[PDB]
Parts: structure tokens; C-alpha cells; sequence
């Protein structure tokens, strides 16, 4: 039953860094 | 300059816009090995 719930935390725990990231690669140039 | 002599260390920029250096300020929540800022900020 936890797997469905499990497959959000990682798919949400990439994306979080993944924006701040993307985006201070952005920024600092 | 800090690219120039060795680029080795991890640099944070703080200047500009507020949301623009709120991005940056939810990094430090180490690889943080400076950060450039200025006195009214």
C-alpha cells in the first residue's frame, strides 16, 4: 500500500533540488 | 576573480532582486564555500 505514497516522496524529493538547481545555474553567469 | 585563481570552491552570489536572492538564500538550508555581499544587504 506504501509504494504509491513512496513514488511521490522520490519523484518530489529530485524535483526540489532539481528547480533550485536548474536555477541557480541560471543565475550566476 | 574567485574563478580566475583557483575555481575549485563552491561561490554563492548575493545581489539583486529579492526573490532573486531568496533562490539563492534556501541553498544554505558545507557546500556553501563563500558568499559575495554587500553592506545594505
Amino acid at each position: 500500500l506504501t509504494e504509491e505514497m513512496l513514488l511521490k516522496r522520490e519523484e518530489r524529493a529530485r524535483k526540489r533540488r532539481l528547480q533550485a538547481a536548474r536555477r541557480a545555474e541560471e543565475h550566476k553567469n | 576573480e574567485f574563478t580566475r585563481f583557483v575555481p575549485k570552491f563552491k561561490v554563492l552570489p548575493y545581489w539583486g532582486n529579492p526573490h532573486d536572492r531568496k533562490v539563492i538564500r534556501r541553498f544554505w538550508s558545507a557546500p556553501f564555500h563563500v558568499v559575495i555581499t554587500s553592506y545594505q544587504l
